[PDB]
């Protein structure tokens, strides 16, 4: 069993006003079972999509989960991951230097 | 467009 | 530049919540263009890219009543594992496939591949001369047997010799505009201060396609591996990818490090250092 990478990051270098993506880039897990949610401000983002499951040369796993949105100074963005691996659910926020 | 290799088996 | 085309076969049990799921992907390259699922509604190979939207019904007919056969014949795969290793029927497991073709700048097929796995774990693999078989354990060397006696490397040679290319120099000439076009890093140095003695130098690459790209930091001309934190190569979401490099560097001691990229989108390699 391998636990997930996660990278949160968005489409383009963020200004804050202007509109952009929001990708939480979750890789190298396996098995394939796995839950990611985007967060703004600690609550569940419902208009999110994700990449179709696919995996790389060591077999592991890998996804896109995305959603649109406009970064603030103050807005606090996250992405949540769980997978067997985990004990408890994994956040990582979203850093725009990252 | 995909391998048509049905008939293969583990 | 060279070119690949690869299918992505997983299959995944789960027991007591439905039979084992079966997807399929297929790309060009870096470039995903078609999916098949069998959990969705109405099962079928459906596009994924713009270039293979044109193929006619007749196309996605065969791919869709081939995948739905695999969809049975992977859940029977499933089932052999668990013979070929005295597993029990109550944990998932999952097969994984990969296959397809590599081009070389001429054109022409530079190598195939066909290999399996087992719970994330090399099980076979079709050898570069694609007329004999890699078996990883004793389990896999009964699946030999059984490719062996059917043909199966014959029939998969004559595939990635010959469908397998004709169809990718189909795709790349239908997506010339995308497949064919590299796209270069937009390539910058930022800077985070750490403390008073240290900051962190980190080079960044945006935009780019294929995904494929070398970052490297050097401190006075010596390359900085073993100290530089490079984040994997990720989706923008826009078909491009990211990266970045990171060192930390004595303050005052910037202009020493220089970021090195190589793309194929590059006339040259570019060399990069902090502007202030
Ligand atoms: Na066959
Ligand atoms: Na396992």
């Amino acid at each position: 069993q391998r636990t997930p990478k996660i990278q949160v990051y968005s489409r383009h270098p963020a200004e804050n006003g202007k509109s952009n993506f929001l990708n939480c880039y979750v890789s190298g897990f396996h098995p394939s079972d796995i839950e990611v949610d985007l967060l703004k401000n600690g609550e569940r983002i419902e208009k999110v999509e994700h990449s179709d499951l696919s995996f790389s040369k060591d077999w592991s796993f890998y996804l896109l989960y995305y959603t649109e949105f406009t970064p603030t100074e103050k807005d606090e963005y996250a992405c949540r991951v769980n997978h067997v691996t985990l004990s408890q659910p994994k956040i990582v926020k979203w850093d725009r230097d990252m | 467009s995909v391998l048509n290799d049905i008939l293969a088996r583990l | 530049g060279s070119h690949s085309m690869r299918y992505f076969y997983t299959a995944m049990s789960r027991p007591g919540r439905g039979e084992p799921r079966f997807i399929t992907v297929g790309y060009v390259d870096d470039t995903q263009f078609v999916r098949f699922d069998s959990d969705a509604t109405s099962p079928r190979m459906a596009p994924r890219a713009p270039w293979i939207e044109q193929e006619g019904p007749e196309y996605w007919d065969r791919e869709t009543q081939i995948s739905k056969t695999n969809t049975q014949t992977y859940r029977e795969n499933l089932r052999t594992a668990l013979r070929y290793y005295n597993q029990s029927e109550a944990g998932s497991h999952i097969i994984q496939r990969m296959y397809g073709c590599d081009l070389g700048p001429d054109g022409r097929l530079l190598r195939g591949h066909n290999q399996l796995a087992y719970d994330g774990k090399d099980y076979i693999a079709l050898n570069e001369d694609l007329s004999s078989w890699t078996a990883a354990d004793t389990a896999a060397q009964i699946t030999q047997l059984k490719w062996e006696a059917a043909r199966v490397a014959e029939q998969l040679r004559a595939y990635l010799e010959g469908e397998c290319v004709e169809w990718l120099r189909r795709y790349l000439e239908n997506g010339k505009e995308t497949l064919q076009r590299a796209d270069p890093p937009k390539t910058h140095v930022t800077h985070h201060p750490i403390s008073d003695h240290e900051a962190t130098l980190r080079c960044w690459a945006l935009g780019f396609y294929p995904a494929e790209i070398t970052l490297t930091w050097q401190r006075d001309g010596e390359d900085q591996t073993q100290d530089t934190e490079l984040v994997e190569t990720r989706p923008a979401g826009d078909r491009t990818f990211q990266k970045w490099a990171a060192v930390v560097v004595p303050s005052g001691e910037e202009q020493r490090y220089t970021c090195h990229v190589q793309h194929e989108g590059l006339p040259k390699p570019l060399t990069l250092r902090w502007e202030p």
